[PDB]
Parts: structure tokens; C-alpha cells; sequence
């Protein structure tokens, strides 16, 4: 029953993102997950907190955040970089070889 | 495997959200929209609601805190 306005999603975004540039991950993924409970569709939002999650080695949800940006956002280099860490995370190293593979030809679109 | 300047420039400029927060009084909008916002999400009965709720009353406490370090800090 709960609605975010448009500055709020700001809002949270920004706090989610400058905690995580200040290597508090944990509290970076508190805020985005609170985000992307209420709005699941903030793509900025979702890569934010993909990249925290992986720094906070949450690995499988890691990889389901990235392979959901890469179903819904493509083409896009940096998604196969976390499934890549993600997929390192979990130990399957050659899932992260293949989809580091991916990465380096889309930052390949230059 | 590991880790590359290009792959942290990578990471970086994937996660930032570039430009946000979209006013013209940063400093009144923020202390205004962190209130507003830690208020309304303690009424959530969600989990993960909940602890952003928490961690915004911290920073407004902090945010308290340093008002009254600062206020040291002027005089002299």
C-alpha cells in the first residue's frame, strides 16, 4: 500500500549509491532493497544494488539480478561483468568465464 | 578472475546512477525527503521496509550529532 514518489526513488537511490562508495555495502543493499521492493522496475536502482550485492557476497541473488538486467536491459557490457563475479561468487568458474567473455565484447561497442 | 582498473572503472560507472536527486535546493530537499521518508516506511510491515526505516533514523541522528559539532566548531 506504500508509494514512492519520484524524488523519494532519488532519494533512496542516492543514499543506496553513496553508501556503497563508501564501502558499506550492507547498508547500500538495505536501501536498494527497500527501492526495489516498492518500485522492481528502477533499472538504475537494480544495477546498484546488483554491484552491491556482489560486494556484499550475495552471489545467487547477484546472479539472478544480473540475468534479470539482461533479460530486460541488453546489450549492456557491465550485466555480464556481474553475472561474471556473480557466478564466481557461487563457484562456477567457467559460468563466470563465459559471461566474462560476454563483457569484454560489449565494452567492446567502441 | 581477478579484479582490473578497467573492471572497478567498469563497475563504478555501471553501478553509478549519474545525476539524480532532480531540485534546486539540495540541502533543504534532502534534510526534507530523509524525514519524510524514515517517517513513512516505520508504518511498513515489510522485512526489508523496515530496516531502511531504521537506517534512515540513523543518519538523522548522525545528522544531529554533527549539527552540534559543527556549532562547536564556529566559535573560535
Amino acid at each position: 500500500n506504500i508509494t514512492l514518489t519520484k524524488r523519494q526513488q532519488e532519494f533512496l537511490l542516492l543514499n543506496g549509491w553513496l553508501q556503497l562508495q563508501c564501502g558499506h555495502a550492507e547498508r547500500a543493499c538495505i536501501l536498494l532493497d527497500a527501492l526495489l521492493t516498492l518500485n522492481p522496475e528502477h533499472l538504475a536502482g537494480r544495477r546498484c544494488r546488483l554491484v552491491a550485492l556482489l560486494n556484499n557476497n550475495q552471489g545467487e541473488r547477484a546472479e539472478k539480478e544480473a540475468q534479470w538486467l539482461i533479460s530486460h536491459d541488453p546489450l549492456q557490457a557491465g550485466n555480464w561483468l556481474c553475472l561474471s563475479r556473480a557466478q564466481q561468487l557461487n563457484g562456477d568458474l567457467d559460468k563466470a568465464r563465459h559471461a566474462y567473455q560476454h563483457y569484454l565484447e560489449l565494452k567492446d561497442h567502441n | 578472475l581477478y579484479p582490473t582498473a578497467q573492471s572497478k572503472r567498469s563497475l563504478w560507472d555501471f553501478a553509478s546512477p549519474g545525476y539524480t536527486f532532480h531540485g534546486l535546493h539540495r540541502a533543504q530537499d534532502y534534510r526534507r525527503e530523509l524525514d519524510t521518508l524514515q517517517s513513512l516506511l516505520t508504518t511498513s510491515q515489510s522485512s526489508e521496509l523496515q530496516a531502511a526505516a531504521a537506517l534512515l533514523k540513523c543518519q538523522q541522528d548522525d545528522d544531529r550529532l554533527l549539527q552540534i559539532i559543527l556549532n562547536l566548531l564556529h566559535k573560535v
